C-alpha cells in the first residue's frame, strides 16, 4: 500500500517507530551514524499513512518519508 | 585522520543542503563525528528552528561551507 | 405529434436514461475479471 | 519594581498603553482638527 | 474645474447637502429647550457641519454632480492638499515605524535570546531608538549606498 | 487492473468506495494513468479533443434544432425590440397550471423559456431569417459532430495513429494553425459577410441556390484585382438602414466608418467584415513563419536560444524552453488558458461596448448575461491556467535541462514575486477597504461630504484620449488640433465619437469615484488570485516545510501535522483557494458591471454614482433593491414568470451553504460516522442480508475539498444567475 | 582622456579605443561584443549625422527651406540604401566593418598609423558633436514650431540673456 | 489611376531581385544557422514522424546561387503584398 522510505540522514533514535502505532517499522544495524542503527519499513502493507513516524523525525527535513498510494483496507483503517 | 576531518567545534558554518530548512543560513558546529564512515557528522546548532521546533542537524562535510568570517 | 414529441422524450430521457444509465454503470462499477 | 516594569513593557501592556496614548492623540486632533479632507497649510 | 468637477466654493449640490444636512439637525432640535445639553450638543454639531462645508468650499475642493468633494490624486499642484503632502505625511510616519522597528531588531539582534526582546520589549532601548526614525529618509539612504539597509545572503 | 478503473490498478485493488471516485477524478489525467506511453497519451488526447469538438457541435445544433422548433424566431425577426427571445420549450409534469400559464411568452401555445443567450441576436445579424436556415444549420453541425467522432475514432486505430514526432511538430503546427484555422477562418468569415449576412441586412436573401449568382458589390471582383479597393467602400448604409431591409442601406461590403449602426447600436456588419478580412490578411501572412518542408522559416528553437541578453539579467535566456514546452503538454495548456482566459474576459469587456450583433445592446438580460458567463469562464480558465503551470512544474519540468534559464531563473526569485504580489494585495486590501468603510461610516454618521471620493483622472484621461468631452481634458482625440485626431479625421472618428459621447450606449461609461474603488477591488482580486496561484506553481516543488513536494504530485491532502501543521499545502490548494478568490473577484467585477449598468438603462446613473462608494449601496440598492422582483417570483398568493429565477436563486444559496460543510467539516467526523453507520447496518435485520461491495469510507480531503468547491462555485454561480437574470428581466429597464 | 575627472574609468575601456573617455556609466558596454557593435552603430549614427547638419544649415542660410511624392521617392530611396547598408552588413571584420579603408580611403590619409589614430579620435569627437547638433536642431524644432537653427542662434545673438532654452524649461 | 499591372509586376520583380541579388546570402545564412526545427536534440524527421521530410526535390534548382521555387514564392508574395498595399493606400484620396 503505502511507499515509506527512510533515508540515510537518520541518527537511529528509534522516535519513527516507536510512535507507529501499526509496526510498519523496525530498527536494523547499521554504519553510517553513532549510534549504528537505521530505520526500516518491512511492513508497509500495514502501513495507515498517519505519519506519526516524520513528525518524530527529528532531521533537517525529515529520513523518514511516508508517500500515499494504493489506498487498501488496512491501510484505510477499516475494521468492516 | 585521526586529526579532525571536518569544520572546528564553534566554526559558523553555511549549509549547502537545498532540503534542510537552513539552506543559505549560518549555522554554529558543536561537534563532528571523526568516524570516518558515518555520511553526515557534522553536528551543527543554528539559532532559529525549524518547523519541528528542532535546532540542530546532522550534515555531511561537502553539504556545508565555512563563512569567511 | 411535435407537441406531444416532448411528452415522449422527456420522460424518455430524464427517468430511462438514468436507469439504463445509472445500472449499467453500477454494474460495470461493481465487475470482476 | 523591576519586574512590575517588565510586565508593563510586555507586548499586550505596552501595546494597549502606546494606543491608547495614540488613540487619544488622534481623538484629540479630530475634536481639535475635525472633519479633515485637505491640507490647507501651503496648498 | 478639471474632470468635469465644479469647485465647491461654487456648486450648488452642495450647498443643498449642507442644507439638507442642517434641516436634518434642526429637525431633532426642536425636541428640547434651547439652554440644555443635548440642544447645545445640537447646535455645536450644526456650527461644526457648517463650518466643515465652508473649509470643504475655501479649499478649492472640487464637487461633482452628487454634490460630494471628489479628490483628485493625478498630481495637479492645487490638489496637492488631497493626496500627495498628505501622502509624505503618512510615508515619513510610516519609515519612522519601519526604521524604529528595524534598528530596534538589529539591536537585540547580537542579544542571547532576542526573541525575549520581541515580547518585553526593551522600553529604553526602543526609547533611545524611537526618536532616531525622525531622520529615516537620510540614515536609510545610507544604509543603502553604504550596504547597509539590505542583507546580503550569507 | 481488474475492476471499474482500467487505467489504475491502485484504484481497481481498492476495496472501499473512493475508487468510484478517482476513477470519475483521474478518468482524463492521462498522464498519471498505469501502464501507458507518451504516444497513447498524445493519442488519447487528440481523440479527445475530438470528442469535444463533437460535443461543441452537438450543443449548437440542439441550440439551433430548439430554436428552430420550439422558438419564435421568425417572429423575433420582424419585431426584435417588442418580441421576446426563445431558447427551448418545456415540457416539466410537476408544473400547476400557474406555472404552464406564466411561462407562454414570446407568441407560444406552450411554456418556454427566454433566450438569454443572445443567439437570436448573432443569428439574425449572419444571416439565417427562417426555421429552416435554422434546421439546415443544425443538421450540418450534426453532420460535424458525426464527422468528428468518426475522425477521433479512426486517429485512434492503429493504422491512423500520428507519433509523438508529429504532435511535437510545433512549427507546421503553428504554420497551419494561424494561417488555415485563423486566417482562412476569417477570411471565410467575411465571404459569409460579404455574401450573406450584408445582403440579408441590405435586403435580399442570398442562399445556396442563388449565391453563385448575387453579386455582393456590383463590380464583382474588378475592384479588388485592380487594387481599387475604394470601391467597396461607397455607400456605407448611410444612417438610415432598417437592418433586414432596403430603406436607407447601400452596396459596401468593407468600411472602416467605425462606430454603431443607430437603429441596432451595434457594429457595422461592413466593419466586421472589413475586420475579419484585414486580421485573415495578418494571419495568414503570420502562418507562413515558422519553418517547414519547405526550407524557409523559423525553427523556434534558435529563436529561443537566440533570446539569451547579453548582461547576464535574464541569465541564461529561453535556452532549453523550446524541449521544456514541447515535451510538457501541462505547458502548452497553461499558456493557452493564460491566452484563451485574457480574450474571453476581453470578448466580454468588447461585447458589452461594442456589441456585434443586431438589437443586443437594446435587450439588456443578454448583455448581462453573456459579459457574466465570459467573465467567470475567464476567471476558471485562468487559474486552470496557473494550475497547469504548476502541475508543470511538478511533473514535466527538468531543472537540468532547463538550468539557469529564464524559468530557472524565475523559481530562483520566488520568494520575492510572492512577497510582492502578497504587499501588492495587501495594500489594495488594506486602502481600498478602508477606504469603503470610511464612506459607509460617513454615511452612517450622516456626513457623505467627508467621504473618500478619488475621481479616477487616469480612466478619465485615456476615455478623453478617445473622444470623451464629459471631463474637459482635451487631450489627442477630444482636441481637434490633436494630430491624432488629425490622421483618422476622415475614416472613423465621426462615428466613433458620435457613438462614444452618446451616453445611451455602453462603451466607455461616464465613470467615477466608485468606479475607482471597485477597480482597485478588482485589483485586489486579481493581485490576490495571481499571489495564491504563483505562490502555489513556485513551492509546487517545494518550500522549507515541504521541499520534496514534486515527489508526491500536484494533489494531495497534506504532510501530516508534523511540522506545526501542512494542510492546504499542495499546488492544488493553492489552486483551491484561488478559486475562491476568483470567484470573489469575478463576483465584484460582474457586481460592478450589473449595478452601473442597470443604473445607465434604468436611467438613475446617480444611483451608482453616489451609493457605489459605499458598501452599504451595494447591499442596499444592488443586492436588496434588485432581489424585490426575484424573491417575490412565487409568494404565498401566486407566482410570475420569476418563479425559476428565485427557486435557482435558493438551490443555489443551498448548494453554496452545502460546500461549507466540505470545506469546514473535515475527514475523520465522517468516517467514524460511517464506521457507526456500517455497526448498524451490519446488526440491523433485514437489512443484514444486504452488504455492500464497495466498503464505505468518508471522501478523501483532497477530495472533499474539491467536492465543497463544485457546491461553492456551482451556487455562486446559479445564484448570481438567478439574481442577474431576474433582476434585469424582472423590469428591462 | 575623461568625460568626468575623478570618475573611476571602467574596465573594458581605458583610453586605447578611438574616442574613450570612460563614459559607461549605465554599463551598456559591458561586454566586449556588444561594445564593438557599439562603436560600430556609433561611427555610423555619427557619420550620418554629420552629413545632416551641413544639409540643414547651408539651405537654411541661402535657401531658407526650415528642412521640412511618396510612393516613388520612397522607393527610391529604399533601393539605393538598403543595398548599401546590407553589403555593409556583409562584412566580418570588425575594425574593417568600422573604418574599411581600400576603395573608401583615397588621398591616403589612411597610410600612417598615428595619424589614423588621431584622425579617429577627430571623427568621434566631430561626430558626438554633430549628434548633439541634431538632437539640438529636432528638440528646437519640437520647442519651437516653426523656426530654423540658424534662425534660433540669431535669436539667441539678438538678446542671448532674454532668449534662451530656459524659457521651455521651466513653468514659472 | 497606378495602372495596377504595371506596379505589381514592378514590385514583384523588385523583390526578386531583393532576394537573389541582394540578400539571398543572408536569408541562406540565417536558415543553416536557425537550422531545421528540431526536437529533443533531432529533426523532425529524423524522430519518427515521415510527413516532414524537407523536400530536396522542391528545392533543387540549378539557378546558380541557388534561387529554389521557394524563395521565388516567398520573394513575391512580399511583393504582391508591397504593390497591393502601394495601390489601396493610393487608391483613396488619403
Ligand atoms: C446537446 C444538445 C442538445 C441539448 C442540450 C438538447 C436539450 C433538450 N432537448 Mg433536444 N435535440 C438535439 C440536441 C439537444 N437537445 C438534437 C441534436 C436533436 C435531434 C436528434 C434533438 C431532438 C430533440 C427532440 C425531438 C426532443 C428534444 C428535447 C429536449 C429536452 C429534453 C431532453 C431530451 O429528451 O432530448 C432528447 C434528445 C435527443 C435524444 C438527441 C440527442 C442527440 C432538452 C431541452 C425534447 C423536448 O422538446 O423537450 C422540451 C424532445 O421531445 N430534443
Ligand atoms: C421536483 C423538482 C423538479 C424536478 C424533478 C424537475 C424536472 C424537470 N424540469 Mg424543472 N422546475 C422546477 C422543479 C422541478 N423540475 C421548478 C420548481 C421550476 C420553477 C417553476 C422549474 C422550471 C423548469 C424549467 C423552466 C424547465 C424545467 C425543465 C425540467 C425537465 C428537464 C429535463 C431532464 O430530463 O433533465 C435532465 C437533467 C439535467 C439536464 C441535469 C444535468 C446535470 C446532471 C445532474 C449531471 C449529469 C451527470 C453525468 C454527466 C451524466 C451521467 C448520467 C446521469 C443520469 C447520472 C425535468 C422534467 C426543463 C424542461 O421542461 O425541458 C424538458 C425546462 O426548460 N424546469
Ligand atoms: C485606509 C483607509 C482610510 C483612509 C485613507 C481614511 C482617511 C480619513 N478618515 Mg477614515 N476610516 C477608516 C479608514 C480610512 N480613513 C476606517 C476603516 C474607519 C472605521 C474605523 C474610519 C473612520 C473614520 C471616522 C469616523 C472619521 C475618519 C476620518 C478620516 C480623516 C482623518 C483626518 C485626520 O484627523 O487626520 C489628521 C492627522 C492625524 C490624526 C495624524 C497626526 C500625526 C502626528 C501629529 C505626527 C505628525 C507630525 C510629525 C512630528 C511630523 C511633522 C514634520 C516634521 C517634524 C518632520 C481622513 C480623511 C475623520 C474625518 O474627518 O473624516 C473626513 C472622521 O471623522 N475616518
Ligand atoms: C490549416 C490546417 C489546419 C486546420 C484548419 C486545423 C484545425 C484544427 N486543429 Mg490542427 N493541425 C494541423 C493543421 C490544421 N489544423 C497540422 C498540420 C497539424 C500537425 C501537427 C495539426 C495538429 C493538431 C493537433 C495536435 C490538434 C489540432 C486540433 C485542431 C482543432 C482545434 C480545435 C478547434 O476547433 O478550435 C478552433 C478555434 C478557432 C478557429 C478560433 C479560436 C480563437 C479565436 C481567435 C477567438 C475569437 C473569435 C471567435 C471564434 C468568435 C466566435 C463568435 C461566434 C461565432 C461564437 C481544429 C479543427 C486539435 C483538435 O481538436 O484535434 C482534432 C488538436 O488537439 N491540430
Ligand atoms: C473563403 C472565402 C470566400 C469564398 C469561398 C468565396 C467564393 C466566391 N466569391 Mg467571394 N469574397 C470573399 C471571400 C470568399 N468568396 C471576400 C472576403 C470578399 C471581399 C474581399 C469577397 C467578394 C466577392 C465578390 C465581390 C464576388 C465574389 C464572388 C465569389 C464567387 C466566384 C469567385 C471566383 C465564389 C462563390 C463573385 C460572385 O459572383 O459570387 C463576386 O462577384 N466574392
Ligand atoms: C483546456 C482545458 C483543460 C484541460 C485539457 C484540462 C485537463 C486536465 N486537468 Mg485541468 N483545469 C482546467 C482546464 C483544463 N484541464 C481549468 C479551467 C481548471 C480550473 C478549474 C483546471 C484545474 C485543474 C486542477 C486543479 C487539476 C486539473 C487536472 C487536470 C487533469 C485531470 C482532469 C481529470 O481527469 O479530472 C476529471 C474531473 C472531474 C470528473 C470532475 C471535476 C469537477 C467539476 C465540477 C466538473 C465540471 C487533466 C490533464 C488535475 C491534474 O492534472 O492532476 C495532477 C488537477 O489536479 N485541472
Ligand atoms: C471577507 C473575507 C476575506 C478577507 C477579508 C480576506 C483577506 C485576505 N485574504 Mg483571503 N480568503 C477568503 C476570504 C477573505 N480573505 C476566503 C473565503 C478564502 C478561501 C479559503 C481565502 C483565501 C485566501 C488565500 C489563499 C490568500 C488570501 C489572502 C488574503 C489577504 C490578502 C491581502 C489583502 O488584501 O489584505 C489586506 C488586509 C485585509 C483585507 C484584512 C482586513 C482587516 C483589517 C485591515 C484589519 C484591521 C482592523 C482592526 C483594527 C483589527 C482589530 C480587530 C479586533 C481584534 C479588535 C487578506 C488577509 C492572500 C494573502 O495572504 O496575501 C497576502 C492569500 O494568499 N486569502
Ligand atoms: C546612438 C549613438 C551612440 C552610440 C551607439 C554610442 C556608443 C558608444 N559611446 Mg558614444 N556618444 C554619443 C552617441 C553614441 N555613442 C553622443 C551623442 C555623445 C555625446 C553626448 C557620446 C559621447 C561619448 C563619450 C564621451 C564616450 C562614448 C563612449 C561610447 C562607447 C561606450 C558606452 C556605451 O556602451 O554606450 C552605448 C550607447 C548606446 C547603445 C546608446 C543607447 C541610447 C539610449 C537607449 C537612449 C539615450 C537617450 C538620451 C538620454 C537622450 C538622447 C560606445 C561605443 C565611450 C567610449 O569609449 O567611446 C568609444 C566614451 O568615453 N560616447
Ligand atoms: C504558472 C505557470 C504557467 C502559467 C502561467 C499563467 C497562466 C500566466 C498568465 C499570464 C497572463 C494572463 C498575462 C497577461 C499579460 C498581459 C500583458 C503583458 C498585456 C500587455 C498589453 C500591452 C503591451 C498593450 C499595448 C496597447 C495598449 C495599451 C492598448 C492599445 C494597443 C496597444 C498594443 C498599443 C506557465 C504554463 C506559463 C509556465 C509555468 C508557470
Ligand atoms: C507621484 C505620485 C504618483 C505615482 C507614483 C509612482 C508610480 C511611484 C512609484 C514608485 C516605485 C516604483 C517605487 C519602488 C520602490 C522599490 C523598492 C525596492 C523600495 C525599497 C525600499 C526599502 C527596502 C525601504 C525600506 C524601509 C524604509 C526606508 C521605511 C521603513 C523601514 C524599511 C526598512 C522598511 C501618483 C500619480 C499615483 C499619485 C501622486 C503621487
Ligand atoms: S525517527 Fe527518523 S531519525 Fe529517528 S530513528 Fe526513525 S528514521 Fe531515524
Ligand atoms: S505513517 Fe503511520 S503507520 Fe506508516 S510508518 Fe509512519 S507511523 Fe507507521
Amino acid at each position: 500500500s503505502h511507499s515509506v522510505k527512510i533515508y540515510d540522514t537518520c541518527i537511529g533514535c528509534t522516535q519513527c517507530v516507536r510512535a507507529c502505532p501499526t509496526d510498519v517499522l523496525e530498527m536494523i544495524p547499521w554504519d553510517g551514524c553513532k549510534a549504528k542503527q537505521i530505520a526500516s519499513a518491512p511492513r508497509t502493507e500495514d502501513c495507515v499513512g498517519c505519519k506519526r513516524c516524520e513528525s518524530a523525525c527529528p532531521t533537517d527535513f525529515l529520513s523518514v518519508r511516508v508517500y500515499l498510494w494504493h489506498e487498501t483496507t488496512r491501510s484505510m483503517g477499516l475494521a468492516y | 585522520k585521526p586529526p579532525p576531518i571536518g569544520p572546528k567545534r564553534g566554526s559558523k558554518v553555511k549549509i549547502l543542503r537545498r532540503e534542510s530548512y537552513w539552506f543559505k543560513n549560518v549555522g554554529s558546529v558543536v561537534a563532528v563525528d571523526q568516524d570516518p564512515k558515518t555520511r553526515y557528522p557534522v553536528v551543527v546548532r543554528f539559532a532559529k528552528v525549524n518547523y519541528a521546533n528542532i535546532s540542530t542537524n546532522n550534515y555531511a562535510l561537502d553539504e556545508v561551507e565555512e563563512v569567511a568570517a | 405529434t411535435f407537441n406531444n414529441l416532448p411528452s415522449i422524450f422527456v420522460p424518455l430521457v430524464g427517468l430511462v436514461f438514468p436507469a439504463i444509465a445509472m445500472a449499467s454503470l453500477f454494474l460495470h462499477i461493481q465487475k470482476n475479471k | 519594581m523591576r519586574d512590575l516594569k517588565t510586565y508593563l513593557s510586555v507586548a499586550p501592556v505596552l501595546s494597549t498603553l502606546w494606543f491608547g496614548s495614540l488613540a487619544g492623540l488622534l481623538i484629540e486632533i479630530n475634536r481639535l482638527f475635525p472633519d479633515a479632507l485637505t491640507f490647507p497649510f501651503f496648498s | 474645474d478639471i474632470s468635469g468637477l465644479t469647485p465647491c466654493k461654487d456648486s450648488k449640490q452642495f450647498a443643498k447637502r449642507e442644507k439638507q444636512q442642517i434641516k436634518k439637525l434642526e429637525s431633532s432640535l426642536k425636541l428640547y429647550a434651547p439652554e440644555s445639553a443635548p440642544a447645545l450638543a445640537l447646535n455645536a454639531q450644526i456650527e461644526k457641519t457648517k463650518r466643515r462645508f465652508d473649509n470643504y468650499g475655501k479649499y478649492g475642493l472640487l464637487c461633482g454632480s452628487d454634490g460630494l468633494p471628489h479628490l483628485i490624486v493625478n498630481g495637479d499642484q492645487r490638489h496637492w492638499g488631497e493626496f500627495i503632502t498628505p501622502g509624505i505625511l503618512f510615508l515619513y510616519i510610516a519609515g519612522w515605524i519601519g526604521w524604529v522597528g528595524r534598528s530596534y531588531l538589529i539591536a537585540i539582534s547580537g542579544e542571547k535570546k532576542p526573541a525575549m526582546k520581541e515580547i518585553i520589549i526593551d522600553v529604553p532601548l526602543a526609547s533611545r531608538i524611537i526618536f532616531r526614525g525622525f531622520i529615516w529618509p537620510v540614515a536609510a539612504y545610507r544604509e543603502f549606498l553604504n550596504g547597509d539597509l539590505i542583507a546580503k545572503d550569507v | 487492473a481488474l475492476r471499474f478503473p482500467r487505467f489504475s490498478q491502485g484504484l481497481a485493488q481498492d476495496p472501499t468506495t473512493r475508487r468510484i471516485w478517482f476513477g470519475i477524478a483521474t478518468a482524463h489525467d492521462f498522464e498519471s494513468h498505469d501502464d501507458i506511453t507518451e504516444e497513447r497519451l498524445y493519442q488519447n488526447i487528440f481523440a479527445s479533443h475530438f470528442g469535444q469538438l463533437a460535443i461543441i457541435f452537438l450543443w449548437t445544433s440542439g441550440n439551433l434544432f430548439h430554436v428552430a422548433w420550439q422558438g419564435n424566431f421568425e417572429t423575433w425577426v420582424q419585431d426584435p425590440l417588442h418580441v421576446r427571445p426563445i431558447a427551448h420549450a418545456i415540457w416539466d409534469p410537476h408544473f400547476g397550471q400557474p406555472a404552464v400559464e406564466a411561462f407562454t411568452r414570446g407568441g407560444a401555445l406552450g411554456p418556454v423559456n427566454i433566450a438569454y443567450s443572445g443567439v437570436y441576436q448573432w443569428w439574425y445579424t449572419i444571416g439565417l431569417r427562417t426555421n429552416e436556415d435554422l434546421y439546415t444549420g443544425a443538421l450540418f453541425l450534426l453532420f460535424l459532430s458525426a464527422l468528428s467522432l468518426i475522425g477521433g475514432w479512426l486517429h485512434l486505430q492503429p493504422k491512423w495513429k500520428p507519433r509523438v514526432s508529429w504532435f511535437k511538430n510545433a512549427e507546421s503546427r503553428l504554420n497551419h494553425h494561424l494561417s488555415g484555422l485563423f486566417g482562412v477562418s476569417s477570411l471565410a468569415w467575411t465571404g459569409h459577410l460579404v455574401h450573406v449576412a450584408i445582403p440579408a441586412s441590405r435586403g435580399e436573401y442570398v442562399r445556396w441556390n442563388n449565391f453563385l449568382n448575387v453579386l455582393p458589390h456590383p463590380q464583382g471582383l474588378g475592384p479588388l484585382f485592380t487594387g481599387q479597393w475604394n470601391l467597396y467602400a461607397q455607400n456605407p448604409d448611410s444612417s438610415s438602414h432598417l437592418f433586414g431591409t432596403s430603406q436607407g442601406s447601400g452596396t459596401a461590403i468593407l468600411t472602416l466608418l467605425g462606430g454603431f449602426h443607430p437603429q441596432t447600436q451595434s457594429l457595422w456588419l461592413t466593419d466586421m467584415a472589413h475586420h475579419h478580412l484585414a486580421i485573415a490578411i495578418l494571419f495568414l501572412i503570420a502562418g507562413h513563419m515558422y519553418r517547414t518542408n519547405f526550407g524557409i522559416g523559423h525553427s523556434i528553437k534558435d529563436l529561443l536560444e537566440a533570446h539569451i541578453p547579453p548582461g547576464g539579467r535574464l541569465g541564461r535566456g529561453h535556452k532549453g524552453l523550446y524541449d521544456t514546452i514541447n515535451n510538457s503538454i501541462h505547458f502548452q495548456l497553461g499558456l493557452a488558458l493564460a491566452s484563451l482566459g485574457v480574450i474571453t474576459s476581453l470578448v466580454a469587456q468588447h461585447m458589452y461596448s461594442l456589441p456585434a450583433y443586431a438589437f443586443i445592446a437594446q435587450d439588456f438580460t443578454t448583455q448581462a448575461a453573456l459579459y457574466t458567463h465570459h467573465q467567470y469562464i475567464a476567471g476558471f480558465i485562468m487559474t486552470g491556467a496557473f494550475a497547469h503551470g504548476a502541475i508543470f512544474f511538478i511533473r514535466d519540468y527538468n531543472p537540468e535541462q532547463n538550468e539557469d534559464n529564464v524559468l530557472a531563473r524565475m523559481l530562483d526569485h520566488k520568494e520575492a514575486i510572492i512577497s510582492h504580489l502578497s504587499w501588492a494585495s495587501l495594500f489594495l486590501g488594506f486602502h481600498t477597504l478602508g477606504l469603503y468603510v470610511h464612506n459607509d461610516v460617513m454615511l452612517a454618521f450622516g456626513t457623505p461630504e467627508k467621504q473618500i471620493l478619488i475621481e479616477p483622472i487616469f480612466a478619465q484621461w485615456i476615455q478623453s484620449a478617445h473622444g470623451k468631452t464629459s471631463y474637459g481634458f482635451d487631450v489627442l482625440l477630444s482636441s481637434t488640433s490633436g494630430p491624432a485626431f488629425n490622421a483618422g479625421r476622415s475614416i472613423w472618428l465621426p462615428g466613433w465619437l458620435n457613438a462614444i459621447n452618446e451616453n445611451s450606449n455602453s462603451l466607455f461609461l461616464t465613470i467615477g469615484p466608485g468606479d475607482f474603488l471597485v477597480h482597485h477591488a478588482i485589483a485586489l482580486g486579481l493581485h490576490t488570485t495571481t499571489l495564491i496561484l504563483v505562490k502555489g506553481a513556485l513551492d509546487a516543488r517545494g518550500s522549507k516545510l515541504m521541499p520534496d513536494k514534486k515527489d508526491f504530485g500536484y494533489s494531495f491532502p497534506c504532510d501530516g501535522p508534523g511540522r506545526g501543521g501542512t494542510c492546504d499545502i499542495s499546488a492544488w490548494d493553492a489552486f483551491y483557494l484561488a478559486v475562491f478568490w476568483m470567484l470573489n473577484t469575478i463576483g465584484w467585477v460582474t457586481f460592478y458591471w450589473h449595478w452601473k449598468h442597470i443604473t445607465l438603462w434604468q436611467g438613475n446613473v446617480s444611483q451608482f454614482n453616489e451609493s457605489s462608494t459605499y458598501l452599504m449601496g451595494w447591499l442596499r440598492d444592488y443586492l436588496w433593491l434588485n432581489s424585490s422582483q426575484l424573491i417575490n417570483g412565487y409568494n404565498p398568493f401566486g407566482m410570475n414568470s420569476l418563479s425559476v429565477w428565485a427557486w435557482m436563486f435558493l438551490f443555489g444559496h443551498l448548494v453554496w451553504a452545502t460546500g461549507f460543510m466540505f470545506l469546514i467539516s473535515w475527514r475523520g467526523y465522517w468516517q467514524e460516522l460511517i464506521e457507526t453507520l456500517a455497526w448498524a447496518h451490519e446488526r440491523t435485520p433485514l437489512a443484514n442480508l444486504i452488504r455492500w461491495k464497495d466498503k464505505p469510507v468518508a471522501l478523501s480531503i483532497v477530495q472533499a475539498r474539491l467536492v465543497g468547491l463544485a457546491h461553492f462555485s456551482v451556487g455562486y454561480i446559479f445564484t448570481y444567475a438567478a439574481f442577474l437574470i431576474a433582476s434585469t428581466s424582472g423590469k428591462f429597464g | 582622456a575623461h568625460w568626468m575627472p575623478g570618475e573611476p574609468r571602467p574596465a573594458y575601456l581605458d583610453g586605447s579605443a578611438p574616442g574613450d573617455f570612460g563614459f559607461d556609466p549605465l554599463g551598456l558596454g559591458e561586454v566586449p561584443a556588444n561594445l564593438e557593435r557599439y562603436k560600430e552603430s556609433e561611427l555610423i549614427h555619427c557619420r550620418w549625422a554629420m552629413l545632416a547638419v551641413p544639409g540643414i544649415l547651408v539651405p537654411e542660410a541661402l535657401g531658407y527651406g526650415n528642412w521640412v511624392t511618396l510612393p516613388t521617392i520612397l522607393a527610391i530611396e529604399f533601393l539605393a540604401i538598403a543595398f548599401v547598408e546590407h553589403q555593409r552588413s556583409m562584412e566580418k571584420d570588425p575594425e574593417k566593418k568600422k573604418y574599411p579603408g581600400g576603395a573608401f580611403d583615397p588621398l591616403g590619409y589612411s597610410k600612417d598609423p598615428k595619424k589614423l589614430e588621431e584622425l579617429k579620435v577627430k571623427e568621434i569627437k566631430n561626430g558626438r558633436l554633430a549628434l548633439l547638433a541634431f538632437v539640438g536642431f529636432c528638440v528646437q524644432q519640437s520647442a519651437y514650431p516653426g523656426t530654423g537653427p540658424l534662425e534660433n542662434l540669431a535669436t539667441h545673438l539678438a538678446d542671448p540673456w532674454h532668449n534662451n532654452i530656459g524659457d521651455i524649461v521651466i513653468p514659472f | 489611376e497606378l495602372s495596377p499591372s504595371i506596379v505589381i509586376s514592378l514590385s514583384t520583380g523588385l523583390s526578386l531581385f531583393l532576394g537573389r541579388f541582394v540578400f539571398f546570402n543572408f536569408q541562406r545564412e540565417n536558415v543553416a544557422k536557425q537550422g531545421l526545427p528540431e526536437q529533443n536534440g533531432k529533426t523532425h524527421f529524423e524522430a519518427g514522424d515521415d510527413r516532414a521530410k524537407e523536400y530536396v526535390s522542391l528545392l533543387k534548382s540549378n539557378d546558380p546561387i541557388g534561387f529554389n521555387i521557394v524563395d521565388v514564392l516567398a520573394w513575391g508574395s512580399i511583393g504582391h503584398i508591397v504593390a497591393y498595399y502601394i495601390l489601396a493606400t493610393s487608391s483613396n484620396g488619403y
